[PDB]
RNA sequence: UAACAGUUUUAUUAACCUCUGGUUUACCUGUUGUUUAUGUGCCUU
RNA sequence: CUUGGCCGUUAAAUGCGGUCUUGCAUGAAUGAUGUAACGAUACAACAGCUGUCUCUAUGAUUGACUCAGUGAAAUUGGAA
RNA sequence: GACAUGAGUAACAAAAAAGAGUUUAAGGUACCUAAAAGGUAUCUUAGAGUCUCGCCUAAAGCUUAUGGCUACGUCAAGUAACGGCCUCUAAGUUUAUAAUCUGAAGAUUAUGACGAUGAGAAAACUUUGGUACCAACAUUUAAAAGUGAAAAUUGUGCAGGAAGGAUAAACCGUACCUAGAAUCUGAAACAAGUAAGCUAGUAGAGAAUACGAAGGCGUGAAUGAGAUAACAAUCAUAAAGGAACUCGGCAAACUAACUACCGUAACUUAGGGAUAAGGAGAGCUCAUUAGUCUCGAACGAGUAAAAAGGAAGAAGCAUGGAAUAUUGUUGUACGACUGUUUAAUUAA
RNA sequence: UCUUACUAUAGUCAGGACUAUAAAGGUCCGAACGGGUUAUCGUUGCAAAGAUAUCCGAAGAACUAUGGUAAGCGAGUGAA
């Protein structure tokens, strides 16, 4: 079943996994901003 | 005396069930109340269930007479008696026994 | 256990009337203390210029008062002379920001530190019944009894008006045993000199009378030091 | 349940003999002569003579 | 009122001062004063009975009270008993403490007979 | 203080501020020599 | 399965029922009236009589036993042995009175009663019927036999007696309390 | 004649609290720790 | 095969402990074997202890029950 | 997708708990009064508060974090009484540079940059390597005494315990919530879970146990009032017997802590076993006093001084008086041992 | 951001007892804390792993906090 994984999250770690500027400046993340920017999203990262 | 709605133990003097011993929440319940098809698929009529206890006529049979005042209006009986005190009771000869002596009957009359 | 007095008239030492309250006044409860009946009660035991000035400081925005023997003051005063008022009413420390100098009391007694300790005395056991015990206010002025324990709380954190009011009736002879007092005893009593800096003149006027021994001065020192101007009435 | 409930049998439990039962209990005050409940006070009255009493006496 | 795994205190000269109750002989409820009961001696005391022997006895005493007809309720200390023979006669020849009273009754004279008191 | 030592007897309530209230204007605990007198009472703001 | 209750037990602990009949007593000596549920008004009812026991006896026995069902005794014990006793002194006994009330909770529903001490300032039955009586007198009809009743039951052991029922009276028609009043004989003309 | 003394067991069903016991959460008594209120409370001239 | 024979433990031992062992199908670092110490491991016995039981009874609280307010779920081809 | 059935049923039970008055605003009714108004009483919605009672309390309290679908008038040059930004670097990171390796993507080493969970001048005015080091543990030290931190001093064991830099006041944070009563995570107003400091006092070796000063609370009708059947849960007591229950003493009960108390077997790797087993003592009152302390004047007096103290005494059924610490012993199998394991059915 | 291991910087472990030490012990009793032994309750639960009691460790192979590292052709981590 689920778990309460989130308990004790820090928002530090949300920008440093999957903030922008760990997209722009990697290879993998420019496909995520550029397959995220295709659909249409408005929130790109975090 | 009337009892309420009474269980299993105080109504049909069943013995109940284990106390400690894994049971899980049937300790003063009735258990099975029956057979599996080959029984009927019902429950027979006359099954001693859980109900209201008391309250019903009840006879206490040869009870001598061991005091008679008149003054006081009482009559002394032996044992015990259905119901409360203050209660109406029916007082009567015994059915099981021979009837008083001719002589007293008709001296009561007379 | 404790004893809390109700709103009654009851006489005033002081030579003024405190409050409306007051029936009488300068009237002697007890008989004048060791240094009462002395002219010249000096610095016995304690450090040399102490008692000589006497610093009191406030809350510009809520009006919690301290009084202070030195010139500044410490987690020590806040945590002795700030009572629970409520959850998020006391603060847990001093924010330089927030809190000034209310007023500097100075004696003309150059030497006589025991006439300040005293005052300073008076004027924080009257402070402590003000928090507690202010039966004069719950039906009447504020009507803190008529509030909810949220409101109620702080009005009783404003204490900067009632602080002045102590100085106009310690400094007139208010309390038991104050050493403002002199007695003479050749039996003639009088009042000693004082003097009040003040940051803002209109602060003088929370106090409905003022005694004749006290003189009011704008500005306290080393509040220029500082760049902050006093606040004058005339302009 | 084994079969769903028809229109019948759940109209019989609902309203058979659970109709609300009238109060035929009811008096007039004596004071004011406004319909009351027998054995009690007047919610009128009472209300009224208790606050009379707390003025004057 | 002795049951099953009752223990007791021989006070005859048979060899046994403590005995474990195994059976209730003639009847369903608990055994009073006067009646018959098979038990196991346990304990000896220094053709007497070993320990580990199975004899019959006769409960002479209990700690529960026994109403009487007379309204008297009698009571005692502790639960002994006497061993005898499935024909019924005492094993001992002399019997050391006080007896309960209901032996008479019961038909336990020989018993009585060397009783030195009776309670 | 006749016996000084830290094991003399104790016969103190430290407990300074026992039944103390503001908000409930619970009263002084003990009676001050300002305890006789009214409370000024100074001019509104 | 076992024996009946002694008492109402008002769905609370040992602790909590005591502590709640001591203060429904102690509000009734300090109030003189209290308007509560008619089972508390009736627990409390045989508290509050064996209360006023303990203040028309001599020994020190029941005035501290007094002392131990009042809340604040320092404060209530002075009335319960001086007023109350000087009440009280020839009625013997039922010193209290239970009258049936509309729910004080209409959330609830729950039946509710008004629990007073006889006698008293506060006495409701004494004001209803003065009430009665003023009406009467203002709309020219003759007294109920249960008025008549009802009258000297509220005057017999009183210290002023008539005297402050007829003020009662007087104070009622001069505020024209029965202003507005049906007469009793239109009630059987009258529907709602 | 009087007086005195003696005149089954077990099992089961039900009723009943006189007796022997069990229970007693608003009864009485004793008692420990601590708290609250009231009253009272040391020596000396 | 089997509750193997014998001895002790139990009034009664398919159990436990000791011993005899012709071990369907023990065995030596897939280690063999005997102690001290340790164990919320597993089995067996003793003393004490108790409602575990003989045999249940009474009492307390919260639910259950009734009134007022709010208001579900699995389930259901249709049902006299 | 709408609407039925179950059903106006279950549920609104963390074993804290409520009772009686007062009162504001808006509105709905009845009466007084017919000039509208206003007054008296009452009900509804959203509040506030007084007295009494109870619960939490090394918390269910206060001050602040992580965090936030709670709300936006939250105010600082620095220290006392503040963090960030900024400077330095750790573990590491790098679409930076150079070299090298490599099917492309990339990888590697060096350097640079970046990176806190760490280190950063002064202030109640201020701007070399034991000649050591600031890991663990122990000890000593702001001089009236005692306690707890800071830092330092000295020593001990082996498991041998960072790096780098130094040395006239901008910008950002500041509200509220801390989980038992309206805010965090658990799908939510969930009996769960989450960091730091403080956390009255009495009494104790103690943060154990009991009481509980202040404070908060006794939930948003997400409930309230009654009655006190069966049965269930959670508990209390019990005649006689004391495992006869049962797969099995499951559960429960007995036992229990304390003393500078007495005593303690087989066996043993010589350490143990052992707090073995088994006994003794305890509260109140008091004779007595070597020193310490106090009062008066060596001596005398005093426990309205700490202690010591005895074969002293009193009362009751009972003085480990209430609460807190869950029996003893014996024979085997397996595994030496302390430990670890299937998060949420197997802890061996 | 759960979890396993590693890693950097930090933090916590009332009181008492035995032992050769004032400090040298995967020592002992027992809170915090960390585990989850047995039992009951709950099972459309307060809870998609909870409540109560009982039990185990509690100076160590201990526990905890903020970061970092290693996982999805080969298998990361693993007192398995
Ligand atoms: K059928
Ligand atoms: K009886
Ligand atoms: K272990
Ligand atoms: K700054
Ligand atoms: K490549
Ligand atoms: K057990
Ligand atoms: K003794
Ligand atoms: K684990
Ligand atoms: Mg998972
Ligand atoms: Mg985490
Ligand atoms: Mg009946
Ligand atoms: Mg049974
Ligand atoms: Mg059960
Ligand atoms: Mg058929
Ligand atoms: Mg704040
Ligand atoms: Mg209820
Ligand atoms: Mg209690
Ligand atoms: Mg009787
Ligand atoms: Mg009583
Ligand atoms: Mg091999
Ligand atoms: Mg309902
Ligand atoms: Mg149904
Ligand atoms: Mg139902
Ligand atoms: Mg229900
Ligand atoms: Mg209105
Ligand atoms: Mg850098
Ligand atoms: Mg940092
Ligand atoms: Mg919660
Ligand atoms: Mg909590
Ligand atoms: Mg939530
Ligand atoms: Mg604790
Ligand atoms: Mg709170
Ligand atoms: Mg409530
Ligand atoms: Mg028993
Ligand atoms: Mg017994
Ligand atoms: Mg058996
Ligand atoms: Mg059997
Ligand atoms: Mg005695
Ligand atoms: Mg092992
Ligand atoms: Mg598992
Ligand atoms: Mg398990
Ligand atoms: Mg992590
Ligand atoms: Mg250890
Ligand atoms: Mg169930
Ligand atoms: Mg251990
Ligand atoms: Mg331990
Ligand atoms: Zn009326």
């Amino acid at each position: 079943g689920p778990r309460p994984t989130m308990s004790g999250a820090t928002r530090l770690v949300q920008k440093r996994r999957h903030g922008f500027l760990s997209r722009v400046k990697t290879k993998n993340g420019q496909k995520t901003l550029k397959r995220r920017l295709a659909k249409g999203r408005l929130r790109l990262s975090a | 005396r009337g009892m309420g709605f009474a269980g299993g133990m105080k109504r049909h003097g069943f013995a109940g069930q284990e106390a400690s011993h894994g049971n899980s929440l049937n300790h003063r319940t009735i258990g099975s109340v029956g057979g599996s098809q080959g029984s009927g698929s019902r429950v027979l009529p006359g099954k001693k269930m859980p109900g209201r206890m008391g309250a019903q006529q009840h006879t206490v049979q040869n009870l001598p007479i061991l005091m008679v005042d008149n003054e006081l209006g009482i009559v002394v009986v032996k044992g015990a008696v259905a119901g409360h005190k203050g209660a109406v009771v029916k007082v009567q000869d015994a059915v099981k026994k021979a009837p008083p002596p001719e002589e007293f009957v008709e001296a009561t009359k007379q | 256990s404790t004893h809390p007095t109700t709103a009654i008239p009851k006489p005033t030492t002081a030579v003024l009337k405190t409050s409306p309250l007051a029936e009488e006044t300068a009237v002697e409860l007890k008989s004048p203390s060791r240094l009462q009946l002395k002219s010249e009660p000096g610095n016995k035991g304690n450090p040399k210029g102490h008692g000589d000035r006497i610093w009191a400081f406030h809350h510009i925005e809520q009006g919690q008062v301290i009084y202070s023997t030195k010139p500044v003051i410490s987690h020590q005063h806040l945590i002795r002379q700030q009572p629970f008022t409520g959850k998020n009413l006391v603060p847990r420390k001093i924010r330089k920001d927030y809190w000034r100098p209310l007023a500097m009391i100075e004696l003309a007694g150059k030497d006589q530190g025991a006439v300040g300790r005293s005052v300073y005395q008076k004027l924080r056991e009257f402070k402590k019944r003000h928090e507690l015990d202010w039966a004069n206010e719950a039906e009447e002025g504020r009507k803190l009894m008529h509030k909810s324990k949220r409101e109620r709380g702080q009005e009783l954190n404003d204490q900067k008006p009632n602080s002045v009011a102590d100085m106009a009736a310690v400094l007139a002879g208010a309390g038991k045993g104050n050493l403002m007092w002199q007695v003479s005893r050749l039996v003639k009593r009088q009042l000693r000199r004082a003097t009040v800096y003040w940051t803002n003149e209109q602060d003088k006027f929370h106090a409905r009378e003022w005694s004749d021994n006290v003189s009011h001065e704008v500005g306290i020192p080393g509040e220029a030091e500082k760049k902050r101007m006093p606040i004058r009435m005339s302009s | 349940p084994k079969k769903k409930t028809s229109h019948m049998k759940k109209r019989h439990r609902q309203m058979a003999g659970k109709a609300l039962k009238d109060v035929t209990h009811l008096n007039r005050c004596p004071a004011c002569g406004n319909l009351k409940r027998m054995h009690h006070l007047c919610s009128t009255c009472l209300g009224k003579l208790k606050g009379f009493m707390d003025r004057n006496g | 009122m002795i049951q099953l795994k009752t223990m007791l205190n021989c006070i005859d000269n048979s060899g046994a001062a403590l005995v474990e109750c195994a059976m209730v002989v003639g009847q369903k409820r608990h055994a009073s004063i006067g009646d018959r009961i098979v038990v196991v001696v346990q304990k000896q005391r220094g053709t007497k009975v070993k320990r580990g022997d199975i004899r019959h006895a006769v409960v002479v005493r209990t700690k529960q009270k026994v109403q009487r007809r007379d309204g008297s309720v009698v009571r005692f200390d502790d639960n002994a008993c006497v061993l005898i023979n499935k024909a019924g006669d005492p094993i001992g020849s002399r019997i050391n403490g006080v007896v309960g009273q209901e032996l008479r009754k019961k038909k336990w004279s020989k018993i009585l007979s060397m009783a030195p008191m009776q309670a | 203080k006749r016996h000084k030592y830290p094991t003399a007897r104790v016969t103190r309530d430290n407990s300074k501020q026992r039944g103390e209230s503001a908000l409930r204007k619970s009263g002084t605990r003990w009676k001050l020599s300002v305890s006789d007198e009214p409370l000024p009472e100074p001019v509104p703001r | 399965a076992g024996a009946h209750v002694k008492y109402r037990h008002l769905s609370r602990s040992s602790a909590h029922r005591q502590a709640l009949l001591r203060n429904l007593v102690t509000s009734l000596i300090k109030n003189e009236t209290i308007h509560t549920t008619y089972p508390k008004a009736k627990e409390a009812q045989r508290l509050a009589e064996k209360l006023i026991t303990l203040s028309k006896r001599d020994t020190e026995t029941a005035r501290r036993s007094a002392q131990g069902i009042l809340y604040t005794p320092d404060q209530l014990l002075p009335k319960l042995f001086g007023e109350i006793r000087e009440r009280y002194a020839n009625r013997p006994g039922g010193y209290t009175r239970v009258l049936r009330t509309e729910p004080k909770d209409q959330y609830s529903q729950a039946p509710s009663a008004i629990l007073e001490l006889v006698d008293g300032p506060k006495d409701m039955r004494f004001a209803m019927t003065a009430a009665t009586v003023a009406r009467d007198r203002e709309q020219k009809t003759e007294s109920t036999d249960l008025t008549k009743k009802n009258m000297d039951k509220v005057t017999r052991f009183r210290k002023d007696g008539m005297r402050a029922f007829e003020d009662m009276v007087a104070s009622l028609r001069d505020m024209k309390f029965t202003a507005g009043a049906i007469n009793p004989k239109e009630w059987k003309k009258l529907d709602r």
